[PDB]
């Protein structure tokens, strides 16, 4: 009709913090209520008011809890600093012009403690692939600054994350980015993000256990590793496996890059051996990702 | 496919020893960003869920007693109990957990004491069993250590394998033995084909295996 | 606070399938993989497989992919996992467990028995004793129950020298038997009876047994 408001439809602040709610609109007095409600009967509005923008002499903004930031033409923005508990519910903004009178509602949600953070990965995290892991905190206020700091299992993890922060009548948050190159060892491990007040403290954090898909590595080890081989010994190899991301499928052997007939098992029993079977020999076990082999093993049969 | 060998698979050690138990894993479970071992340490009593330890191989978790200590890195790790405690007779596990989930073999932690030779007794079926179809014949070992004893049945000499069942007491609070019962069935006319029936009982304390018949 | 709490105890048939629950409180629940342990009777800790509730995401032991599914519902914060075609080495304990970063949480188990048995009441049957030096032994065979929680007390409790009441052992029938034992001297053979007290209240069996020597 005759009023246009424009804002975030939830506000989100815990007690002790401040919150910083932007306002525009398209005025004789404006005054700012807590859930406000219209009585009927004595024909008012009836509630805890947070604002009278009427009472004269009224002191600089930062000597007040409830400070109203906007103007008389475009601008309804507020600051609540600090804000508490009793605060959550609705803040109603009574606003008369000339002619007209409006009720504008804005939720106002306070927590007891800091919420914690949400972290948005990637559906698909592989090895050695960049991805961009995300941290996403929705508060962000001018009078209260705040840091989000990602961690290694516990460590503060090393690489740069990037900060920004938006406060907007469509969303007000602070963000943070980090780009790392994942190797296969990150899998299972537990990567967090920490949402901290200026000073390395605890406020609230969000965890994951990182998901890394990679192809197989591989152990090799060889049983006469410290002796000699003659002709007709045995010779013991073995296939270890240390990861794999998926589950592994098979598991082959190579000689000096071709695969050996019928041996596709994780021991490789050289008995009764000749100076043929000499050579440079792998194993090699496969992912739904792709094969991973070994290192070489050069076996030099003596005679 | 990372797999834990732990030794031995059983100790017997006496009220105030020092004890150590090895894990051995086949590849390294140290990590290379927190250069920590992804080794921990549990304790299992009977029935209920294994208490942690040690984590990260070191560090003893909160109010764990101080005798209780886990020591190595790379692939060889050991658990020590300083002063050996009744109160920490238990199965002890070592397990890894960088990505998946591996565990050792476990270790069975026992008290230590005279070997004792078993009292070996048969009992025959009853009369009453016998008229509900089945036949049970029970070989009863009462009080021996240590726990390693085999028990093998014999009808008329041929020797018995799949049709039988033994359980083993926990060791006794006051005499520290193991009891074993032993179970033998067999259908009324198989009971009735043959004539001797008889447990042969072979054991540490024993200069020669003990049949009852 | 932060606790696993899992399902009941679970008696199956052969070839049918379970489904265990797991439900998790005081975390976040999507933070960290809830893992499936299974302990057999006697044997150790093997793990089964996890899954990541955050993506769904479920890796497996080689010996479970056959056998367990590991699922997860984040509106009920509960984990589960089923077992496919049961057969008797499916009994055993079941747990539920995550890693935080500094320790580990562990559920108290679900046991998982496979039997094609209904709640049934004990024959107790008496281990006579006889002259096959001083000690004798007797007893009482508790055979042919279902399920598991049986008592035994030799002379209403007054008669605990010498007793050993026997693991139970779950027979291919799917019924368990026991048996409870006590040591004597010999000169009491004949003398000073010997009843043993066999309570199982699934089934509300009470049979109270004299052992006389042959
Ligand atoms: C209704 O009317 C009120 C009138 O106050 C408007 O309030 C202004 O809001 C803006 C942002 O919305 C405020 O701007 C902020 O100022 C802070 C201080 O500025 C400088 O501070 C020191 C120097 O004193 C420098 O070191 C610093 O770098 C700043 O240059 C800053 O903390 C803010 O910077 C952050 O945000 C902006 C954009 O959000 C980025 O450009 C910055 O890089 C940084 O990320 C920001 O500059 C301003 O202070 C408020 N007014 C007053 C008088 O203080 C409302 O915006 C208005 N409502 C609507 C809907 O328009
Ligand atoms: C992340 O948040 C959790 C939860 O608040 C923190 O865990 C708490 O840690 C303190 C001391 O470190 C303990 O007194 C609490 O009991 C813990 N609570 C829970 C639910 O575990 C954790 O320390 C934070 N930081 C990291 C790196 O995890």
């Amino acid at each position: 009709s005759k009023w246009v408001f424009e804002h975030p439809e939830t506000l989100y602040a815990w007690e002790g913090a401040c919150v910083w709610i932007p306002c525009t609109y398209r005025l004789e007095s404006f005054i700012l209520f807590h859930n406000p409600e219209y009585n009927k009967q004595t024909s008012k509005f009836d509630g805890t008011r947070l604002y009278e923008s009427t009472k004269d002499g009224k002191v600089p903004s930062e000597q007040k809890r409830v400070q109203f930031l906007g103007d008389k033409n475009k601008n309804c923005t507020l600051s609540i600093h600090p804000v508490h508990l009793q605060d959550s519910g609705q803040l109603g903004l009574r606003m008369e012009s000339k002619t007209e009178k409006w009720m504008e509602r804005i939720h106002l949600q306070v927590s007891e403690r800091p919420f914690p953070p949400h972290i948005q990965l990637p559906p698909e995290i592989q090895e050695s692939q960049e991805v961009t892991l995300t941290c996403l905190l929705q508060f962000s206020c001018y009078g209260y600054p705040i840091q989000l700091q990602w961690l290694l299992e516990g460590v503060p993890m090393r690489q740069a994350a990037v900060t920004s922060t938006s406060l907007t009548i469509k969303s007000v948050f602070t963000r943070s980015e980090l780009k790392f190159s994942p190797q296969w060892s990150h899998h299972g491990k537990i990567v967090t993000c920490q949402l901290q007040d200026a000073d390395g403290k605890f406020l609230s954090n969000d965890t994951v256990q990182l998901n890394v898909k990679h192809t197989p590595k591989l152990e090799i080890k060889v049983t006469p590793s410290d002796a000699i081989v003659r002709e007709g010994d045995s010779v013991t190899m073995t296939c270890e496996v240390s990861s794999s991301n998926p589950e592994y499928t098979t598991v082959s052997w190579l000689k000096d890059g071709t695969s050996l007939k019928k041996q596709n098992t994780f021991t490789l029993n050289l008995r009764e051996v000749t100076k043929d079977q000499s050579g440079k020999y792998c194993c090699q076990v496969s992912n739904d990702v792709g094969p991973g082999r070994s290192e070489e093993v050069f076996l030099q049969v003596q005679y | 496919d990372i797999q834990l060998t732990q030794s031995p698979s059983s100790l017997s050690a006496s009220v105030g020893d020092r004890v150590t138990m090895s894990c051995k894993s086949s590849q390294s479970v140290l990590y290379s960003a927190n250069h920590k071992n992804y080794l921990a340490w549990y304790q299992q009593k009977p029935g209920k869920a294994p208490k942690l330890l040690i984590y990260w191989a070191s560090t003893r978790e909160s109010g764990v007693p101080s005798r209780f200590s886990g020591s190595g890195s790379g692939t060889d790790f050991t658990l020590t109990i300083s002063s050996l405690q009744p109160e920490d007779i238990a199965t002890y596990y070592c397990h890894q957990y960088l990505s998946s989930w591996t565990f050792g073999g476990g270790t069975k932690l026992e008290i230590k004491r005279t070997v004792a030779a078993p009292s070996v007794f048969i009992f025959p079926p009853s009369d009453e069993q016998l008229k509900s179809g089945t036949a049970s014949v029970v070989c009863l070992l009462n009080n021996f250590y240590p726990r390693e004893a085999k028990v093998q049945w014999k009808v008329d000499n041929a020797l018995q394998s799949g049709n039988s069942q033994e359980s083993v007491t926990e060791q006794d609070s006051k005499d520290s033995t193991y009891s074993l019962s032993s179970t033998l069935t067999l259908s009324k006319a198989d009971y009735e084909k043959h004539k001797v029936y008889a447990c042969e009982v072979t054991h540490q304390g024993l200069s020669s295996p003990v049949t009852k018949s | 606070q932060v606790q696993l709490v899992q399902s009941g105890a679970e008696v199956k048939k052969p070839g049918s399938s379970v489904k265990v629950s797991c439900k998790a409180s005081g975390y976040t629940f999507t933070s960290y993989w809830l893992h499936w342990v299974r302990q057999a009777p006697g044997q150790g800790l093997e793990w089964i497989g996890y899954i990541n509730p955050r993506n769904d995401y479920t890796e497996y032991n080689q010996n479970f992919k056959d056998k367990a599914t590991i699922t997860a519902d984040e509106s009920t914060n509960t984990a589960y996992m089923e077992l496919s075609s049961l057969r008797s080495e499916d009994t055993a304990f079941y747990f539920c467990a995550r890693r935080d970063i500094t320790t580990f949480y562990w559920g108290q188990g679900t046991t998982v028995t496979v039997s094609s048995a209904s709640t049934k009441g004990p024959s107790v049957f008496p281990l006579a004793p006889s002259s096959k030096g001083g000690t004798a032994a007797l007893g009482c065979l508790v055979k042919d129950y279902f399920p598991e929680p049986v008592t035994v007390s030799w002379n209403s409790g007054a008669l605990t020298s010498g007793v050993h009441t026997f693991p139970a052992v779950l027979q291919s029938s799917g019924l368990y038997s026991l048996s409870s034992v006590v040591t004597v001297p010999s000169s009491s053979l004949g003398t000073q009876t010997y009843i043993c007290n066999v309570n199982h209240k699934p089934s509300n069996t009470k049979v109270d047994k004299r052992v006389e020597p042959k």
